[PDB]
């Protein structure tokens, strides 16, 4: 088994760079191609770049051409890439894989992505606010109550109810970044509508990514 | 001729079973460019063939050249070929009284696009849209379909 | 153009390397040189065969 | 520099079912086209190297032909482990190229959505912006959308979208379509509307408010 | 009970042209499928019983076939008397059903409208509320619409429509379409416009006034 | 003589939207296809979009396919471009053209050229420092004098030295978009060395597309 | 999507002598190649419209020629309103693109530049940064270039270089190499030079200042 994998993510502030590495394993390099791709979310697998392991040869895609530059390094058993000059365009899991020789053969082994990101609001805890449940049951004599998760950065976010003890009925969904810069999300919990005033609702948010978390709670509201 | 083709639709003509006098037209001249290829411009019509062949087409004062055994140039190369194994005269009259327009001699068509170049002495009157991109063509005219 | 065959005692069924040879029996307007066997049978004296 | 296009965007097969996914270049490359497999948050794991070329532990599930400067890849009894989104990569001429991603779904039951409509909490709108919510849940097929209307005029720019992932027994999921007006605006409307439509729905489910309702 | 479906909604043919208007079935009734002929004012005239079976005192222009199971009703040579909504009866199941109904134009020439906009005046605002006008004079093909924007923001659902018949001679007819606001709302937009759009324009035209203007 | 004019130029915020236009003159836009391509700073040509005038069929560069909508109109013998949602990386300079059918001939006719920017920093005027002269002559027995344009827009900015008077010696280099939104530049004059204690050296930047302009004064200091 | 390469990058020719240019597109476009003529500030003007054929009001210096795939290019005989960037289109398909821009020079004498340093001055130093600037004045050929020493070891990562447009008349021109240190980087330096080096140029020239000097 040949493998590559990557490490070396996180944010790169508008104009700035980041270098991304992978420790390879289990094989002679030589005789392969190593190559950088990009995955933005949302999007397919772009590939960013080439080096022969065996000769130092590369090829770069149009879109990195003076930006990006790609290395490889035998003695330590690891693959580089140096991205400069970096934008908000440029967020992507950044991927190590191999192929051989030049061409005509596909890639072997893929790692399982870092992510680079690129924003102007780079460190931010949530601000969460619920919402009101309907006034009038729906099918199956249910009715949900909710919250909004706004303005938090980095993702991953985890999002569950009753200060986390609550999963059943909870629907949420993933985030998406804003024109702030930021995440946002929403969530909400279905239940037989009285249960909504019996059990406890309390959006419990959780940043490990942003060292914080927020236990906001939620309640019916005359209606 | 009265009218001649467009070069891609050449008029093919043979001659066989009488006799041309083509030092004639040279010295009558009533053609103004006359240049010959393997062939004399005078004392021609002592030279004996079996299939002597005429053929017309208009072409611009610069490629009266091109079209010529031996010659290559964009419309020999593109619309009208002329081997090194063949000789003859490239005789051109200036028909810009009978043939001009304002806007164009809708007449004649002439060929850009081919999908490998037209071949020696060969006549193409084709005016099938042509697909120069991935979308195939349905008879009409659209985006990289065209006549 | 080519790249040399990974072929490996490792290797899967699909890759493991095969030798093979195709045959092609064909037929011109020309006596033909080459038969199988062509199955000779008992030599029979005084009978109409 | 060779691009490559995917179809279908998203295929609905149960499990036993077969799966089509194509992957047609604009260029010729040859019949170098490998195929990936990859799950959220997962490497995208190797299928194919090339187009007559299976990758050694995929199993005999995944086969495909090519069909003049096309490509068909299909699973012939599609099992759960396969559900991914699918790619493909030609890599004959550099920089190596691949396809959109094609998601595979399980054809369950095409349903109308519960929709619950949120009109801003008293809560939120400490904010400074009032934020409406409309959701749409347990639903099925995967492309859905809502119009949002204030006072009854398409609103559009100020709005904000998310969608979930699909239930592992039915597909179904539910859509997150919200609009932000600052509180200032939000007080100038009176009347809010989701205007639900769907791929499978032909009973479009339409929800409103007044302003200062729940 | 068994429903059917008739198309088009509306066929064009001139004095003299042929007519050809389907009813299907969403299941089968066997051949009894009636026909009927409806101008303005006056109860439906009864062309045809069943698929094959033709009312005396129709006349002979009418007749039909069938293939699988829908039926055509066609007429060979269409006159005056003829521009009637028709209609398909279908009377093997009970409840009986009925289609649609079929409109016929005369065919004839295509035009632009002349698009009149006509802000709320100052009388019908006395009424508490405000009503922007449009009225599309003139034009040819039958399907228009009027694209109301308010703020240049397009609007749906708070407008109102109604169509006049068309021209003997030339098959242009007027559409009217409005906008109701109350006179409040009116008040708090500035910008208002008719979009007018059809079949047969390939160049939308576009009227606007300012609020209390005309 | 046969010309095309283009205009509708000028500024877009990100995420905007402009809408450019073409007359013809001199001939009859009939059996061509009516072209847009694009030159943005620092690059070469890469065609847009292009409509037939006798067909209506249109086509778009991939780099702008969903984005931007095209259309003619022979009876006028003009067309427009409609190019929505634009990024700063769309700054360029637009030119309208025209070729026989829907392709295989080049651009018949050609226009100018109008500028487009488009950007985040939509108004700014410049700021504009000194460089003082090298402590040495170089061969010739030469000293210069020089400055830097920084963060400015839009572009076209006109530089010159003594307010205006001096062109002798003055080496001005082209502007550039700049990551911060905002356009840049620098200057010299070259002369023999004494004249920089004598002529004054005022680095003269002309901004009529701000409707601003700075007088930067620089002048010999010891070093 | 076809692309298309040129080379060379840049020609040297005198007035009088011939430019030849070699563009070829990726894939055939077959007699569809357009030739550009461009001074700074102005739009390029068509030479070429097609490899086929010359574009009308162009002067007959300008011509060129197919063989197997690739476009010969060329200026027979050189004029001084001819010094400009020019480029190679394909115009068979769309996108239509162009190759990078060729670049003539004219065989002016070859000569090293004044190399000025602009240290950073007390005034620049007030924003909190500092700035060292190298200039590079009045050299021939168009390839130069500046490179930077801090405590006398090569400094990468820390720089900026701009580039100016060449003489009319003796086709030179100006380098701009800069580095930039917060003014606390710049404190914790000593000494700064700067190296420079062109196609021409036998003898680097090389300058320093100490830190906090001119």
């Amino acid at each position: 088994e040949v493998q590559l994998v990557e490490s070396g993510g996180g944010l790169v502030q508008p104009g700035g760079s980041l270098r991304l590495s992978c420790a390879a394993s289990g094989f002679d390099l030589g005789g392969y191609s190593m190559h950088w791709v990009r995955q933005a979310p949302g999007k397919g697998l772009e590939w960013v770049a080439g080096i022969y392991a065996s000769g130092g040869a590369t090829a770069y895609a149009d879109s990195v051409k003076g930006r990006f530059t790609i290395s490889a390094d035998t003695s330590k058993n690891t693959a580089y890439l140096q991205m400069n000059s970096l934008r908000a365009e440029d967020t992507a899991v950044y991927y190590c894989a191999r192929s051989y020789y030049y061409g005509g053969f596909g890639m072997d082994y893929w790692g399982q992505g870092t992510l680079v990101t690129v924003s102007s609001a780079s460190t931010k805890g949530p601000s969460v606010f619920p919402l009101a449940p309907s006034s009038k049951s729906t099918s199956g004599g249910t009715a949900a109550l909710g919250c909004l998760v706004k303005d938090y950065f980095p993702e991953p976010v985890t999002v569950s109810w009753n200060s986390g003890a609550l999963t059943s009925g909870v629907h949420t969904f993933p985030a998406v970044l804003q024109s702030s810069g930021l995440y946002s999300l929403s969530s909400v919990v279905t239940v037989p509508s009285s249960s909504l005033g019996t059990q406890t609702y309390i959006c419990n948010v959780n940043h490990k990514p942003s060292n914080t978390k927020v236990d906001k709670k939620v309640e019916p509201k005359s209606c | 001729a009265t009218r001649f083709a467009s070069v891609y639709a050449w008029n093919r003509k043979r001659i066989s079973n009488c006799v041309a006098d083509y030092s004639v037209l040279y010295n009558s001249a009533s053609f103004s460019t006359f240049k010959c290829y393997g062939v004399s411009p005078t004392k021609l019509n002592d030279l004996c063939f079996t299939n002597v062949y005429a053929d017309s087409f208009v072409i611009r004062g610069d490629e009266v050249r091109q079209i010529a055994p031996g010659q290559t140039g964009k419309i020999a190369d593109y619309n009208y070929k002329l081997p090194d194994d063949f000789t003859g005269c490239v005789i051109a009259w200036n028909s810009n009284n009978l043939d001009s327009k304002v806007g164009g001699n809708y007449n004649y068509l002439y060929r850009l696009f081919r999908k490998s170049n037209l071949k020696p002495f060969e006549r193409d009157i084709s005016t099938e849209i042509y697909q120069a991109g991935s979308t195939p063509c349905n008879g009409v005219e659209g985006f990289n379909c065209y006549f | 153009p080519l790249q040399s065959y990974g072929f490996q005692p490792t290797n899967g069924v699909g890759y493991q390397p095969y030798r093979v040879v195709v045959l092609s029996f064909e037929l011109l307007h020309a006596p033909a040189t080459v038969c199988g066997p062509k199955k000779s049978t008992n030599l029979v004296k005084n009978k109409c065969v | 520099d060779i691009q490559m296009t995917q179809s279908p965007s998203s295929l609905s097969a149960s499990v036993g079912d077969r799966v089509t996914i194509t992957c047609r270049a604009s260029q010729s490359v040859s019949s170098a086209v490998a195929w990936y497999q990859q799950k959220p948050g997962k490497a995208p794991k190797l299928l194919i190297y090339s187009a007559s070329d299976l990758y050694s532990g995929v199993p005999s599930r995944f086969s495909g032909s090519r069909s003049g400067t096309d490509f068909t890849l299909t699973i012939s009894s599609l099992q759960p482990e396969d559900f991914a989104t699918y790619y493909c990569q030609q890599s004959h001429t550099y920089p190596i190229t691949f396809g959109q991603g094609t998601k595979v779904e399980i054809k369950r039951t095409v349903a109308a959505p519960s929709v619950f409509i949120f009109p801003p909490s008293d809560e939120q709108l400490k904010s400074g912006t009032a934020s409406v919510v409309c959701l749409l849940n347990n639903f099925y097929p995967r492309e859905a959308k809502v119009q949002w209307k204030v006072d009854n005029a398409l609103q559009s720019g100020n709005s904000q979208e998310s969608v979930t992932e699909q239930d592992s027994k039915d597909s179904t999921y539910s859509l997150s379509s919200t609009l932000t007006l600052s509180k200032a605006d939000y007080e100038k409307h009176k009347v809010y509307a989701c205007e639900v439509t769907h791929q499978g729905l032909s009973s479009p489910v339409t929800k409103s408010f007044n302003r200062g309702e729940c």
